[PDB]
């Protein structure tokens, strides 16, 4: 079941980096 | 960005506040095309690592191998996938190719010039500039033109295409002798879509293949060349709408129709897609079945040729309306299929009976009985077969894939059309908002 | 080369990952294209290498 | 106490995300144990 | 009246030395990468093909930028003749002429051991050349090291050419240590001032083209073996089949499947 | 002011004073719609049964051939034929013609071109009497659907035999067959079809049903509520507020439209929508991508397989399969 | 399958086609972020 | 053969053209409505209270 | 038949050719708004 647990990883990163953008700049107050 | 107090466009058509920001317009196009560069590419890298040799592409749910099969990579002879390495490069490079069409597009969008109009004349344009727009469309007609000289360039120079009529067998092959014969060429483009003729869908060689792209390469560049030296006539001054959203209706209208062609290509053609990647087209697969128990009944013993059905008419051998000996059953429809593995059966006259019980090879019985099996017909959650079979095999058909989901983007595609074609008249009338309640023009016109 | 091979593709990972968020962050910060704007072009500068890297190390690992 | 709201459209994407994990969860479901045909 | 014109019918001379010259002058990076003001403030705009290019600062003053640019124009110019020379012989055996010593880089193990050249006069009659490697050496040493005095000294011996007909040592005098103009232009194409401000930025972007081709020739005979045309040739013959990376396997990749 | 005869007669076509608007797109659907319109009506009466199948078999489908309203139709063209263009001057004889199912070629091909005219005539009209644009594009779902039934359908099966037929029972055949080679039941797109039209049905009853409970009083009683709205007035027949409130009050009060224009976008897009995707469904059952096959999806610890109500529609879809075109089989594959 | 020395990145393959759709979704969420403004 | 047909279905020909008769049949007829079109452009285009320059038609 | 083709062909394109010369007559100059 390695497979499926680092998939499931580096399926967590790429769903999160999307809203880690915007939360960043809502945090910063970026111009978003 | 903007918001809808200064536009007057909501959220949900927020992408119409860029029609006059040609610099985040630019873009917004470069990052939807490291979009469809980076899905080329992930997709390219998916099905490279999910696929297993010992089944036929067609039966691995793979959409874009069979496309670089076609181009004559990593396939042997008869169809054989021999390397996949060539595949894994494609993948590649189109994926790190989107990084950087991702960040022109990121740049071109966020930071970069709002109008270009200004900074850069080049590039800077206005809808109504209707020279600049022929020049932009002159300009890109011409990079069409070398993308199409690319594929004359690969099947002549560059290995070759893969020829599924090759002599020997389907095999990747070196067009040395495209055809670029007028009469040829125009007899594709205006021939009936009808049965028999089917267009262009119809083409059923490699030379008449890179023929054709060899008159498409020419004609753009021409197209180019003469668009980016002439603005349009009086005629089509008063004929078109001048405006951003008017031309985007235009394209639209365009790839409505290429869509729809790609449905019916992807369907009925074997040449360009050959049944080895592609897996049996539906004529081909119904095709298939009547020659597998033509095979099989004779060696059990018995004259095909005499036998008759329970409707009186030939249960394995009958005529098309035309006179062309054909399989009999239902398939009797299908009679204008053409296939790699049944012409050789074919003569002048149409199925030659002495070929049939004296001469069939045991390649030609092995496809007819793959592609039987494998016949386009599945369900929604890919289990193979016909709607009243169990839930056995996991199978469906590539060409089913492309035909049915580009029909839904031709016919959706196609409402763009109506869509945008409509509120591009209605806008440059100038009535996109609503009637003028002081000014209603039927309040003006005579009672019915 | 394997070991060395393989490194360098995680490395190329991870700093396309920085790039995949670190990008858009700076590029939409008034501030960010201005001064962070110099080590943005660090990490495409690094990023580009190690594609040539890896395309190169390629050829002697497959 | 602790003064502050949980923006609305955090709330609205974190419970989205939960939807669609639910929903995928169910699609996994239909591939593996009871009712996957297997 | 003028020696100068356009190429494309009247009023078809448009010689923007703007884009060239000046502030708006193009750069090595583009307008959303690279502020004007970050370019190093030696680098005004004066110079042909000023592109604002200059890391590691290594140009600091006016005089460091003048000496430098007497070596960039210099080896610029040879560049052009060597990277002209060093590919077209090639090209004449690979195409079935009788050359000996094809290669660049193979062209003086020819003259050893008393072997000789041939001389092509391309579109007309070859030559088997009969001066042997001593008088080459001789010969080439001794017209080039006299040559290259007179550009150091800026003076030479009176002459002829063609442009200026009959000359004295008087004309030596007043010419530019990296344009003289003169007899060296005998064709008169340096009259116009605004042509030869865009003429002086195509002979340097030409020149800098060869020196970075030259570079590859030299990196390309290291590694492939073989001459540049052999390189191109086969390149274009199959292009993913024959590159770099090809070469760095140097095995027989096996199938993946 | 025109003198040109062209002039004239492009001021003519364009004419909003006609009482049929023609327009460009009619002088398209007119003749096209006309010609479909005569021989449907002179088939539908009078054609000889047409052999359908291509087994020789010929079906009656004409009035004075035996056939009521309901079971009378026009037959679709022969199994022999195929997708093959057959005008009336391709075959040898006007009862050859007949014999093949040229009628059925005949009016689907010209009616195909009427509705897609059609569809143009309506944004024609709009734009001449600058109104906005998009009645045309709601009138796509419908012609999706018939395009889909009497074209892609044929397309992708390779026959036209395989088209609707133009009659009552004649479409019964078409959906019982379809049912049982696609399971269109299982299918999401019919499912969004019939969410569409029993939505589109439900929202067409309680718009009209709200809208009628609140009429403002302007009649009396022994005359029509009808008679209390004036054709061409300025002011509003009913009072939407109330009718929010009512609504609002029946579920939530965020359940219901405010907003005129947003309700009646929503009165359109949804069954527009629906329809849309329906007629895909059928599209994309050209192609045989059928419809969800959970048959023996339930198995138990041993293997036994445990029936549900999906097998039980497979039964009833084996019965159908197993009967439709007797004598047209001759192998056990219904790849056709 | 990919090459021997690719085969430990083979997960990260199997979950790169879904990004693009992960852009339509991300979209609506930077909508929301502004307040649909 | 017992009757007489065209029998040119399916066999490709251009705008379905067996016998040389229906070009002219679809030249003439085309002529005639352009050569009608062709001597009323500028009255058309006069309605339009504009002169058809580089600057003519339906513009947002 | 070939007399019936003849006449199919010389109706068709004259209706397809109204048609075209029809939008090509300055359509989009045809809408009761300025
Ligand atoms: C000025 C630049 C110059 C460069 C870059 C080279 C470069 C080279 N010379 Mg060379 N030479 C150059 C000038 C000259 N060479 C020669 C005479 C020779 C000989 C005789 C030979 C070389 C050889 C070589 C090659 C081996 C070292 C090499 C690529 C040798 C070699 O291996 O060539 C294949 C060789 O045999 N050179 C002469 C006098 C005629 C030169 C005069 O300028
Ligand atoms: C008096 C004899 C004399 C001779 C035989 C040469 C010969 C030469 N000089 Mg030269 N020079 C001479 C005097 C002088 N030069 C220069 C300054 C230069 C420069 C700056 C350059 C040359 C170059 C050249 C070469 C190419 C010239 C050319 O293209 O000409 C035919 C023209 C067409 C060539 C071998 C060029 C060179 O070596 O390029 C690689 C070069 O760049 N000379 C000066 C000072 C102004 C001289 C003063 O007497
Ligand atoms: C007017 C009303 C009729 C509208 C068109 C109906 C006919 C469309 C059709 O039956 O077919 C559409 C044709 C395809 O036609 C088919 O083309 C095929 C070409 O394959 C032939 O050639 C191939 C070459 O490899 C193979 O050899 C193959 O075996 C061989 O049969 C066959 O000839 C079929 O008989 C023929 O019906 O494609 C096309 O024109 C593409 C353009 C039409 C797209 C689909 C229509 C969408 C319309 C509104 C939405
Ligand atoms: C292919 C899809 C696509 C693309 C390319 C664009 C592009 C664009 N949109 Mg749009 N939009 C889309 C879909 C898309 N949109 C959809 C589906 C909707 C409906 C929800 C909208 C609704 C919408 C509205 C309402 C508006 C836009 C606007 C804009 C423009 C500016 C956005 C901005 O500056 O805000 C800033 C955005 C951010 C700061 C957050 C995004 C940060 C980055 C880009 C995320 C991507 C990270 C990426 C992975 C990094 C890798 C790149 C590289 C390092 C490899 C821009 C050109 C605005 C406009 O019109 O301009 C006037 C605006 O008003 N859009
Ligand atoms: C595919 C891209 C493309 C696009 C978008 C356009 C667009 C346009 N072209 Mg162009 N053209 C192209 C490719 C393209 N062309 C190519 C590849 C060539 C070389 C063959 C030409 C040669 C060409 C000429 C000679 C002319 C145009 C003209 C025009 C303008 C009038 C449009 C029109 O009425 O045509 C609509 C199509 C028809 C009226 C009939 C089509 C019949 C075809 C030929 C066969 C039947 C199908 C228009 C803006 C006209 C113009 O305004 O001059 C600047 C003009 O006279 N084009
Ligand atoms: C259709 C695509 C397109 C178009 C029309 C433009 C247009 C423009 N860009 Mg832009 N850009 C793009 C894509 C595009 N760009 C991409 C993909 C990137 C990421 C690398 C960038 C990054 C970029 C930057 C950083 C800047 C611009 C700038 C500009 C403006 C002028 C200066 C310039 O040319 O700079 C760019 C010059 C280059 C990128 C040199 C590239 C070398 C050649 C042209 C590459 C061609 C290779 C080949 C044809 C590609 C094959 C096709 C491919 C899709 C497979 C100009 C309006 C400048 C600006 O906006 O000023 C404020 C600026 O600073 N661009
Ligand atoms: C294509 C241009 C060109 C041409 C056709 C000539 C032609 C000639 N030159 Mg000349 N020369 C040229 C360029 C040219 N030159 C340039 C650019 C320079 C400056 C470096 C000179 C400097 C020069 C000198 C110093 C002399 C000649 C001399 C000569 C004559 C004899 C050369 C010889 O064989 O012995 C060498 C000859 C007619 C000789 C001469 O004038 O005869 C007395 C001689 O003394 N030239
Ligand atoms: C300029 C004036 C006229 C230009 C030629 C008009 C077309 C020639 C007559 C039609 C014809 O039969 O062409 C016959 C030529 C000759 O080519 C033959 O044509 C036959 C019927 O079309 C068959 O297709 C044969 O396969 C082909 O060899 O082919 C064409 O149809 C090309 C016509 C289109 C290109 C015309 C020039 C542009
Ligand atoms: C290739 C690759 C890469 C890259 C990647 C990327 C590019 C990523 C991106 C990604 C993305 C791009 C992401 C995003 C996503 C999104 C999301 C996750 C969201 C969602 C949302 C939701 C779910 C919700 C919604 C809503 C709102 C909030 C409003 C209202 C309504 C609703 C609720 C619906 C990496 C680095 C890995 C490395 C390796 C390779
Ligand atoms: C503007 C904007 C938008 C959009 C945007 C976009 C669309 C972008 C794109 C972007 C992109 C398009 C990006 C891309 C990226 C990519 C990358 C970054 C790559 C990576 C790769 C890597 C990292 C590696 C890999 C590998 C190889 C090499 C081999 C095999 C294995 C592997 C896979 C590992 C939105 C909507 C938000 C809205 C707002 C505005
Ligand atoms: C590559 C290839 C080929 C082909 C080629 C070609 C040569 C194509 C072309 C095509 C062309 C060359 C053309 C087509 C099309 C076009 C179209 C389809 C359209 C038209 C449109 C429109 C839109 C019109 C309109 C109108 C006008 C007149 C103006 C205004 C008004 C109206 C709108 C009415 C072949 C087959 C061999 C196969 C193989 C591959
Ligand atoms: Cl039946
Ligand atoms: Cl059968």
């Amino acid at each position: 079941n390695l497979e499926i647990v680092l998939q499931l990883t580096a399926l967590l990163f790429i769903v999160a980096a999307g809203p880690l953008v915007i939360v960043l700049l809502s945090s910063r107050g970026g111009n978003l | 960005g903007r918001d809808q107090e200064s536009t007057g466009f909501a959220w949900w058509a927020g992408n119409a506040r860029l029609i006059n920001l040609s610099g985040k317009l630019l873009g917004a196009h470069v990052a939807h095309a490291g979009l469809i560069v980076f899905w080329a590419g992930a997709m390219n890298l998916f099905e490279v690592a999910h696929f297993v040799p010992e089944k036929p592409m067609y039966e691995q749910g793979l959409i874009l191998l069979p496309h670089l099969a076609t181009l004559g990579y990593g396939v042997g002879p008869g169809g054989e996938v021999i390397d996949t390495y060539p595949y894994f490069v494609s993948g590649v490079l189109h994926l790190i190719s989107s990084a950087v069409l991702g960040f022109g597009g990121v740049y071109h969008s966020l930071v970069g010039p709002e109008t270009l109009e200004e900074s850069f004349p080049f590039f800077g344009y206005v809808w109504k500039d209707k020279n600049k727009m022929t020049t932009i469309l002159g300009i890109h007609l011409i990079v069409l033109g070398l993308g199409a000289w690319l594929l004359v360039w690969k099947a002549m120079y560059f290995g070759g295409i893969y020829d599924t009529w090759a002599p020997g067998g389907g095999d990747v092959r070196i067009i040395t002798n495209p055809t670029v014969s007028p009469g040829v060429i125009f007899g594709y483009l205006f021939r009936s879509p009808f049965g028999g003729d089917g267009w262009i869908v119809s083409v059923d060689n490699m030379e008449d293949v890179i023929g054709g792209h060899i008159w498409i390469g020419t004609l753009c560049i021409f197209g180019g060349i003469w668009h980016i030296l002439t603005k349009p006539w009086a005629w089509a001054r008063r004929a078109f709408v001048w405006s951003g959203e008017a031309y985007l209706s235009y394209s639209l209208g365009a790839i409505s129709i290429m869509g729809f062609t790609a449905c019916c290509m992807a369907w009925f053609n074997t040449t360009a897609y050959p049944s080895e990647f592609y897996g049996p087209t539906g004529p081909e697969a119904s095709q298939s079945q009547t020659f597998t128990f033509l095979v099989r009944d004779q060696r059990l013993g018995a004259n095909v040729a005499s036998a008759q059905g329970p409707t009186g008419l030939g249960k394995y051998l009958m005529r098309s309306p035309t006179g062309e000996i054909i399989f009999g059953g239902e398939t009797m429809r299908f009679w204008d299929f053409r296939g790699p593995w049944l012409e050789p059966l074919r003569g002048p006259n149409g199925l030659d009976l002495n070929k049939l019980k004296n001469d069939i090879q045991p390649w030609q019985e092995r496809r007819a009985a793959e592609y039987m099996t494998h016949a386009p017909l599945g369900s929604l959650n890919s289990v193979g077969g016909v709607a009243t079979e169990i839930n056995a095999v996991n199978y469906v058909s590539p060409r089913s894939w492309l035909a049915t989901s580009h029909f839904c983007l031709g016919f959706f595609f196609f409402v763009g059309h109506l869509w945008h074609a409509g509120r591009a008249r209605a806008a440059a009338a100038g009535f996109e908002k609503g009637i003028d309640r002081d000014n209603e023009p039927v309040l003006s016109m005579r009672p019915l | 080369m394997l070991l060395i091979f393989q490194l360098a593709l995680f490395a190329f990972i991870v700093v396309s990952f920085l790039l995949v968020v670190g990008v858009p962050v700076v590029l939409a910060t008034p501030e960010g294209w201005a001064e962070n704007k110099g080590t943005v072009f660090s990490g495409i500068g690094i990023w580009f290498l190690l594609v040539f890297l890896v395309g190169i190390l390629n050829s002697f690992v497959v | 106490g602790t003064t502050g709201r949980i923006p609305l459209w955090l709330v609205g994407t974190v419970a989205g995300v939960a939807v669609i994990a639910l929903v995928g969860i169910f699609f996994y479901g239909s591939y593996v144990g009871l009712g996957s045909s297997l | 009246v003028s020696r100068s014109g356009g190429w494309l019918g009247s009023d078809s001379q448009n010689i923007n030395l703007d884009k060239w010259y000046g502030p708006d002058r193009v750069l090595y990076l583009p307008g959303g990468l690279l502020a004007r003001d970050e370019i190093n403030p030696v680098l005004n705009g004066t110079l042909p093909g000023d592109y604002g290019y200059d890391p590691l600062g290594l140009a600091k003053d006016a005089e460091t930028l003048a000496k430098y640019r007497a070596n960039e124009l210099l080896h610029a110019r040879w560049a052009m003749l060597a990277a002209a020379g060093a590919i077209i012989p090639e090209g004449l055996a690979a195409n079935g002429a009788d050359v000996k010593g094809a290669t660049w880089f193979e062209t003086g193990a020819a003259m050893l051991n008393g072997g000789t050249l041939n001389w092509f006069a391309v579109p007309f009659v070859n030559f088997n050349n009969p001066l042997p490697l001593f008088a080459v050496v001789a010969i080439n040493v001794a017209l080039m090291a006299a040559a290259e005095n007179y550009r150091r000294t800026e003076d030479g011996p009176a002459g002829y050419a063609p442009g200026v007909g009959k000359f004295d040592e008087s004309v030596y005098s007043n010419m530019d240590n990296l344009y003289p103009g003169g007899p060296f232009d005998p064709l008169g194409l340096a009259d116009d001032p605004e042509v030869l401000a865009e003429l002086k930025v195509k002979e340097i972007k030409n020149g800098r083209l060869a020196m970075v081709s030259f570079l590859g020739f030299a990196v390309q005979a290291a590694v492939t073996g073989e001459g540049p045309y052999a390189n191109w040739s086969k390149h274009v013959a199959d292009p993913f089949g024959y590159n770099l990376l090809t070469i760095l396997s140097s095995e027989d990749r096996a199938a993946v499947l | 002011e025109s003198t040109s005869l062209w002039a004239r007669f492009c001021e003519w076509v364009t004419s909003t004073e006609n009482r049929l608007y023609i327009g460009w797109f009619g002088v398209l659907m007119i003749p096209t719609l006309l010609t479909a319109t005569s021989v449907f009506i002179i088939a539908f009466i009078a054609a000889p049964p047409v052999d359908i199948d291509g087994i020789r078999e010929p079906v009656s489908g004409s009035l004075l051939y035996g056939n009521n309203i309901i079971t009378g139709a026009i037959i679709p063209t022969s199994n022999a034929i195929g997708l093959h263009f057959y005008p009336i001057w391709e075959a040898a004889s006007l009862d050859e013609w007949l014999y093949n199912g040229g009628p059925y070629q005949l009016i689907v091909c010209h009616f195909f071109l009427g509705v897609c005219s059609y569809m143009g005539r309506e944004w024609e009209l709009s734009f001449r009497l600058g109104m906005r644009p998009w009645i045309a594009v709601a009138y796509s779902a419908p012609v999706a659907a018939a395009t889909a039934v009497f074209i892609i359908y044929p397309l992708g099966q390779g026959s036209f035999s395989d088209g609707m037929p133009l009659g009552i029972s004649g479409t019964f055949n078409f959906m019982i067959v379809f049912q049982a080679e696609h399971n269109i039941l299982m299918h999401p797109f019919h499912m969004l079809g019939v969410a569409g039209v029993f939505g589109g049905s439900l929202f067409s009853a309680m718009h009209g049903s709200l809208v009628t409970s609140s009429l403002i009083r302007e009649t009396t009683e022994n005359e029509s509520a009808n008679e209390g709205y004036k054709f061409g007035q300025e002011e509003e027949t009913y009072n939407i507020v109330a009718a929010h409130g009512y609504f609002g009050r029946l579920i939530f009060q965020y359940a219901s439209f405010n907003n005129s224009r947003s309700l009646h976008f929503f009165l359109a897009a949804w069954p527009v929508v629906g329809i849309w995707f329906t007629a895909l469904g059928i599209s994309t059952m050209a192609f045989n991508l059928n419809g969800f096959n959970f048959n023996q999806s339930v198995v138990d610890s041993q293997g036994r397989v445990i029936n549900t109500w999906a097998d039980i529609i497979n039964r009833a879809n084996l019965g159908m399969e197993v009967m439709h075109e007797r004598n047209a089989h001759n192998f056990p594959l219904d790849l056709a | 399958k990919l090459p021997e020395a690719y085969a430990p990145f083979d997960p990260i393959v199997d979950v790169l086609p879904v990004i693009p759709v992960l852009f339509l979704l991300l979209a609506l969420v930077w909508q929301a972020s502004v307040s649909f403004r | 053969l017992v009757d007489d047909r065209l029998a040119g279905e399916g066999t490709g020909k251009i705008l379905g053209i067996n016998d040389p008769s229906l070009f002219w049949a679809i030249t003439i007829v085309f002529t005639i409505v352009w050569g009608v079109f062709y001597v009323s452009t500028r009255e058309i285009d006069a309605a339009s209270d504009r002169e058809n320059d580089d600057d003519f038609g339906l513009t947002l | 038949m070939l007399t019936l083709k003849i006449f199919v062909y010389t109706v068709v394109t004259f209706f397809v050719s109204l048609f075209i010369f029809g939008f090509l007559s300055n359509d989009p100059g045809r809408n009761p708004g300025q």
